[PDB]
């Protein structure tokens, strides 16, 4: 009477394939999704490493960028107090070590 | 098509909504009358009843005859002695037949979890209360956040950070 | 016996067509005590059911 | 050759109530649409079918009222309404609502229509997986109905 | 209106309530010094008006069953604020009695109360303050769901033929009927049991148990619903329009001596 | 496909098609398969299925409940009317007893209404849960379709099964119409009249075993009851063939024909219309009457 | 509004109100019952208006302060 | 003699106390809004 | 717990006010049988 019967003991269905997988890969949408995956795997990925292998022992001769000149070393006298106290960029780990920046630790809890 | 993009009939305004060819299927029909869009390439199998489970806490609510009428199978390998019954679309009654082989999906973890939510715990109107200690932790966290906010307001305004006293 | 609807074909006097609430005359304290007793019985039954299910499934 | 078992939907409660009787629940939650401006123009010039309307008693007479059914608690007043303009002199801009006692003959003296809003309570088996899979008889149902009438039952909220 | 509660403790010149109202709102020195301007007549029953409306009444005041009704506790409010109350009430009760003394088997009585008013906005149909939970068991049901849909337009929207919408196969079969009768050797098939909508007639009336079977008496309370923004009523079979216009004229002519001595300024 | 805004069930738009296209061979096969059909005027069906006595179209169990409650109320009337004391003359005492009786009947009317409501609630439950009261194959056809949307055969089967699931005292079947069955079966009317006369005689004897004034009052009541019971069973019982033959007024004969047509439309129409045709010389009417008595009656 | 625990326990699915023995607020944390009383928005006004009184009386110090 | 309460029992009264449609404007046979100067104000006016 | 109600019989509340009995409202403290059954005790 309730549908719960088919929830408790659902019917078992017969396939002509060795598994649902194969049977489910006769739909053209799944085939096209697999084709897109294969396109990305075949073209770009195998080519990427190919280039990595082709230029393995050659230099990266791109000229460096020019950020801040010598006459503007003071940044026009602009305040440079980071929220963590010192004057170092967050991920400049080496520069932090020359300004501690981590001796001013707080407490584990409010006190 | 804008209509089809926004889940409408499409170009033909008398058209239906479901396109099971690309995964847009009807869950209600599947649950009630089984996936009749797989009807051409699937067949029911016809010939261990369910009476062995007549004494369990949740299946004891059913009659003995009801469980006797149900025939089970291991659900992995095709029983070589079992005939095949054609699956007929437009027929709402074949999914409910008692002559077809079935599989006991009562040891599935989702089945157990559902029935435990209904038969294995004291009913609470609030799911958060269904877990007692987590609710304790959550109300404690609320009080902790209140205290933290009050202390931070006190410290920032008065200029003393409470660590020296 | 309190499990059935009144069949008019078996009624002998009009007073049998009215529902009877045995506890309609109790005081507040007695009524509260009775309700708490029923709640505790239900709690024991529910705990027994929970044990039986969790042991079997 | 292999055997496949589709994963069933285990959810109970409101979902299983919906999936047990999809016609009634769909009726409850199926949206119906009203006519646009061009459709109103196209409808107002359609013809009557036969000369019956000149002889019969219309739908909404004191002897052939408009009976409608809501769900709720027994004795609770029913919310019903018109979409307006059941009469030439009645407003039609927006729907007009009504609160009426159940199981009583009411008359709208705006349009002149007699209606029978009434309540049917949606008493259903506790959906926890113990619902019956085969035809059930009147005994257990008799007990449950007696208890509901005498004391009441919880709400599925 | 208002219930003054205890008149005694609020008449005192100096009171905690008066001082609090002065501090926060509702009272001030303007009331202590000039009560005749800011208190004046106040709000309460008007004994003189009640006496006037009582003595203007006809002998209907004697013949009305009002003083035994459950609304007898509102006698002064309606005598003061409803000029010609007793004559109108007597006409109302005599109308009910003449409906009761009819020759029809079903006596229909019109009922009008606070629920008899329709509205386009749903929050106007609830009692104030509104209940905590509203529309728990779904929203309104439209009577229009029981009318035949626009079949032609519906077919046309879908691009279906719809040519033969009005041409249907005839059906003459015994399998299509559940209500079978035998009437003088004739087996008549007619109708199908539908359910709750087939028993609207009996569930709406209450019998008089003492009335014989050959002269039944049934009482039915017909509810009335109106918009109150329409200005024209259409009762249907219960009251013809010409009769209603006649009743309007007669009612406005009789209930005029009770209304002519007052101005609306 | 990554979204799914479905609903429980899509709305259903009817397909109309049309009346069947039956060819000549199919037409002859159908016509050779039909019974001896008599096409009936809508007036005939109307009089067959008109509401005459069961004014409120109440089922059997509702009428049984009302009669049972009346019996129970009468069995308790003397106890409620016993010992009443009030200051006043005889008329005041009579009005006091009338008020006591009214209170008694209003008390009993509420219990009956409560029981009617309870049985109606049981039947409402039956409709609300149809799939739980049905066997295969009707269960799925009740699950997927509403009453207006079912096939006629499946609809009838489903409704009959749901009605028969209930105990005999809850099944909703219309009660018999005494006037109808009397109007379409001459013996039944004779039996009903015999029963009325038997009850009248028995009541007259019972009255004659009572003190004087009560005798006169109750005898008047018995006469009125017999007269009105007869007028209830068959309002046209006074239009006898003897009376028809004794009537020589065109207007009176027309009135008789109208009254018979309202009631049952039986061969007494042949008699009345024949006597009207003879008094007026309507040969066309006489020919039509011959045809009618050959075919109609 | 008074509690409805008698009807709830004697009603149709008593197992749903076993939690009421635990730390629970009936108005907020319990399954609603078909026979439960109707809860209004502002109970003070809902109870005072039908009697003709306003919710707060200035004579009472507690009412005035509130 | 008291039977079980029912919503359509004999002892139910018209609900004229609890307001539902507050902002309505009653219609039907109604007097003209005459305005005499110096006369007592009518009960059914906006002035008191 | 206060005054818990006993049973679940109909009570006039906000959601339901019932169907008024106009006949009893009008014919209050007056018999009906002098009109329905004139002349009978
Ligand atoms: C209000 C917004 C209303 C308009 C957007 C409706 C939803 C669009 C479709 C969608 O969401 O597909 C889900 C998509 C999967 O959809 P699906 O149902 O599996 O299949 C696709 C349909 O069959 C539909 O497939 P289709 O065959 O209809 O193709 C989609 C169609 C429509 O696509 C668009 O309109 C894309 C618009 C973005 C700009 C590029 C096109 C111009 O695309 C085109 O026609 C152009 C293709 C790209 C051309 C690029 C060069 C020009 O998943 C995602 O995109 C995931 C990311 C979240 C997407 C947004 C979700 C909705 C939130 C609001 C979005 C508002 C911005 C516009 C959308 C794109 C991001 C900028
Ligand atoms: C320092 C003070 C220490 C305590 C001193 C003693 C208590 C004094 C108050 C008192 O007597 O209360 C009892 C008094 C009830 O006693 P009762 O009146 O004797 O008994 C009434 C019945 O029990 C129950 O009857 P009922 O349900 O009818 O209740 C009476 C009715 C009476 O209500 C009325 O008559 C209407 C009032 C509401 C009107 C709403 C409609 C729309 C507006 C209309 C126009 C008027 C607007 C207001 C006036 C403006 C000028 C025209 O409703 C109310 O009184 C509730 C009104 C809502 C007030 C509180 C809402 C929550 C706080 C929202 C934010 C507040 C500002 C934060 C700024 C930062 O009021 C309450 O209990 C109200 C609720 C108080 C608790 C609120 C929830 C906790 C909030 C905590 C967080 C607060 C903000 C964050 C702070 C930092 C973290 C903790
Ligand atoms: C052009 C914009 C049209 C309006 C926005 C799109 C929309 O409503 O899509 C609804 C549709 C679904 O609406 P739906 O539920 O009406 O459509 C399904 C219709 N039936 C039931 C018949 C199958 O949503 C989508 O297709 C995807 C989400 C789009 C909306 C994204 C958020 C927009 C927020 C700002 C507005
Ligand atoms: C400036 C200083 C403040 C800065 C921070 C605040 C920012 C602005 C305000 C934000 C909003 C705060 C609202 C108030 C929250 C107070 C805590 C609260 O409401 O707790 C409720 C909680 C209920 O617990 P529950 O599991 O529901 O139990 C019910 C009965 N067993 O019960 C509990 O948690 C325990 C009881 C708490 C009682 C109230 C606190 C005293
Ligand atoms: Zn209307």
């Amino acid at each position: 009477m309730s549908t719960n019967k088919n929830v408790f003991f659902p019917p078992a269905l017969h396939l002509k394939e060795n598994s649902i997988f194969q049977y489910k890969f006769k739909n053209l949408a799944v085939r096209h999704d697999a084709a897109r995956l294969g396109i990305i795997l075949a073209g770009p990925t195998l080519f990427y490493w190919f280039t990595v292998y082709y230029f393995k022992g050659m230099p990266n001769g791109l000229p460096p960028v020019l950020l801040n000149p010598f006459v503007n070393r003071n940044y026009r006298g602009q305040k440079r107090d980071m929220p963590w106290g010192t004057d170092c960029a967050f991920l400049d780990t080496k520069c932090h070590e020359e300004k501690d920046t981590w001796a001013k630790r707080g407490p584990f809890f409010i006190i | 098509m804008l209509s089809r993009l926004l889940h409408g009939p499409g170009s033909d305004k008398g058209h239906g909504y479901f396109h099971p060819d690309h995964g847009l299927v009807d869950s209600a029909a599947q649950n009630i009358r089984g996936p009749y869009w797989h009807a051409e390439n699937m067949q029911f199998m016809q010939q261990e009843t369910a009476a062995q489970s007549s004494k369990l806490p949740v299946l004891s609510a059913q009659d003995g005859k009801t469980l006797q009428k149900i025939q089970l199978t291991d659900g992995s390998k095709v029983p070589k002695a079992a005939t095949l019954v054609k699956w007929n679309p437009k027929s709402v009654h074949q999914w409910h037949s008692d002559d077809i082989l079935r599989v006991d999906m009562t040891k599935h973890p989702e089945w157990v979890r559902t029935m435990r939510m209904f038969h294995g715990t004291v009913w609470r109107h609030r799911p958060e209360f269904r877990h007692p200690w987590f609710s304790r932790g959550s109300r404690a966290s609320g009080i902790i956040m209140l205290v933290f906010g009050a202390v931070a307001y006190g410290e920032i305004t008065f200029g003393k950070r409470l660590g020296g006293v | 016996h309190e499990g059935t609807l009144v069949r008019i074909s078996q009624v002998k006097k009009l007073s049998e067509l009215q529902l009877h609430f045995n506890d309609s005359h109790l005081g507040e304290s007695e009524l509260a005590a009775k309700v708490l007793g029923k709640l505790r019985k239900l709690e024991a039954e529910v705990l027994a059911r929970n044990q039986a299910f969790n042991e079997a499934h | 050759d292999s055997v496949h078992v589709f994963r069933p939907e285990f959810a109970q409660g409101k979902f299983r109530i919906d999936l047990d009787q999809p016609a009634k629940q769909n009726k409850l939650q199926q949206q119906i649409y009203t006519l646009t401006d061009d459709e109103r123009e196209m409808y107002e010039d359609e013809p009557y079918i036969g000369v019956d309307h000149l002889y019969e008693a219309h739908k909404g007479s004191k002897e052939n009222p408009v009976v409608v059914e809501a769900i709720g608690v027994h004795g609770n007043d029913v919310f019903t309404g018109c979409l307006g303009g059941c009469h030439k002199d009645a407003a039609d801009a927006v729907a007009y609502y009504t609160i009426v006692p159940p199981n009583t003959l009411a008359v709208c003296i705006d349009c002149g229509i007699h209606f029978v809003a009434r309540i049917n309570e949606q008493l259903t088996f506790w959906p926890d997986g113990t619902q019956p899979w085969e035809k059930v008889d009147f005994k257990a149902v008799e007990g449950f109905l007696y208890k509901h009438y005498k004391y009441g039952s919880p709400l599925m909220i | 209106g208002t219930n003054p509660g205890d008149i005694a403790l609020n008449s005192k010149r100096f009171t905690v309530g008066k001082f609090v109202a002065w501090a926060c709102g509702g009272w001030g020195l303007k009331d202590w010094i000039f009560p005749s301007l800011f208190i004046g007549r106040g709000d309460g029953p008007d004994f003189d008006r009640i006496v006037k409306h009582t003595l203007q009444s006809s002998s209907a005041i004697e013949k009305v069953n009002w003083f035994d009704s459950p609304f007898a506790c509102y006698t002064e409010w309606f005598v003061e604020h409803f000029p010609g109350f007793f004559d109108s009430r007597y006409r109302f009760e005599m109308s009910a009695k003449t409906i009761l003394a009819n020759k029809y088997p079903i006596k229909d009585f019109p009922v009008v109360d606070m629920r008899s008013w329709r509205s386009s906005r749903l929050f106007d149909l609830f009692e104030v303050p509104h209940p905590e939970h509203t529309f728990v068991f779904g929203g309104p049901v439209l009577l229009n769901t029981e009318a035949k849909r626009a079949e032609r337009l519906e077919q046309e929207w879908h691009g279906k033929d719809g040519t033969f919408v009005d041409v249907h196969p005839l059906n003459v079969a015994t399998e299509s009927h559940t209500e079978v009768s035998v009437i003088g050797g004739i087996k008549v098939y007619n109708g199908v049991w539908q359910g709750g909508k087939d028993s609207w007639k009996r569930d709406s009336a209450k019998p008089e148990l003492t009335a014989p079977f050959h002269s039944p008496i049934w009482y039915r309370n017909m509810f009335i619903v109106k918009n109150a923004d329409q200005l024209v009523e259409h009762f249907g079979e219960n009251l013809s329009d010409e009769t209603w216009q006649e009743v309007r004229k007669e009612h406005l002519a009789f209930h005029e001596r009770f209304h002519k001595d007052y101005s609306f300024a | 496909s990554a979204w799914n805004f479905q609903e429980l069930m899509e709305s259903r738009i009817p397909d109309y098609k049309g009346r069947p296209n039956r060819s000549g061979a199919e037409l002859e096969q159908v016509k050779a398969a039909l019974p001896k059909i008599e096409f009936m005027t809508s007036y005939e069906f109307d009089v067959l299925t008109k509401t005459r006595s069961n004014l409120t179209k109440e089922y059997s169990y509702q009428r049984d409940m009302r009669l049972k409650v009346t019996e129970l109320m009468l069995d308790e009337a003397p106890h409620e009317l016993e010992g009443l004391a009030v200051e006043g003359d005889a008329a005041l005492k009579q009005l006091a007893e009338l008020k006591a009786l009214q209170t008694l009947t209003e008390y009993a009317g509420d219990l009956l209404e409560g029981q009617n409501q309870i049985v109606q609630r049981v039947n409402d439950f039956v409709d609300s849960n149809p799939v739980y009261l049905l066997d295969q194959p009707l269960r799925e056809e009740a699950r997927w379709n509403l009453l207006p949307e079912m096939d006629h055969k499946t609809r009838s089967l489903v409704r009959t099964e749901l009605r028969d699931w209930l105990p005999a005292e809850y099944r909703q079947t219309r009660a018999v119409d005494l006037q109808q069955v009397a109007a379409f079966s001459p013996p039944v009317k004779a039996d009903m009249f015999r029963a009325i006369e038997a009850r009248a005689k028995d009541a007259e004897a019972e009255i004659r075993s009572l003190p004087p004034a009560e005798q006169a009052g109750l005898l008047a009541l018995v006469k009125d009851n017999v007269a009105k019971s007869k007028a209830f069973i068959d309002p046209t019982y006074d239009i006898t063939p003897e009376a028809i033959n004794a009537c020589n007024d065109v207007d009176a004969l027309r009135a008789m024909a109208h009254r018979v047509t309202e009631y049952s439309g039986d061969a007494r129409l042949l008699a009345i219309y024949g006597k009207a045709a003879q008094l007026t010389g309507d040969t066309a009417a006489q020919a039509i009457l011959k045809e009618a008595k050959d075919l109609v009656f | 509004h008074g509690s409805n625990l008698y009807n709830r326990v004697h009603g149709n699915l008593p197992q749903l109100y076993v939690e009421q023995l635990y730390n629970t607020d009936e108005i907020l944390d319990t399954v609603p019952h078909s026979s439960d009383p109707v809860h209004h928005m502002f109970p003070k006004c809902a109870a005072a208006s039908p009697l003709g009184f306003r919710p707060y009386d200035n004579n009472k110090l507690w009412d005035a302060f509130v | 003699l008291h039977a079980d309460p029912i919503f359509n029992g004999s002892k139910v009264v018209r609900s004229i106390q609890m307001m539902r449609s507050y902002h309505r404007l009653p219609v039907g046979p109604e007097p003209p809004h005459l305005k005499i100067r110096g006369a007592p104000l009518h009960p059914w006016s906006m002035y008191t | 717990l206060g005054h818990m109600r006993v049973g679940a019989l109909w009570q006039s509340n906000a959601n339901s006010r019932g169907l008024p009995n106009l006949l009893k409202e009008v014919m209050a403290a007056e018999p009906i049988y002098p009109y329905t059954h004139p002349g009978l005790s």
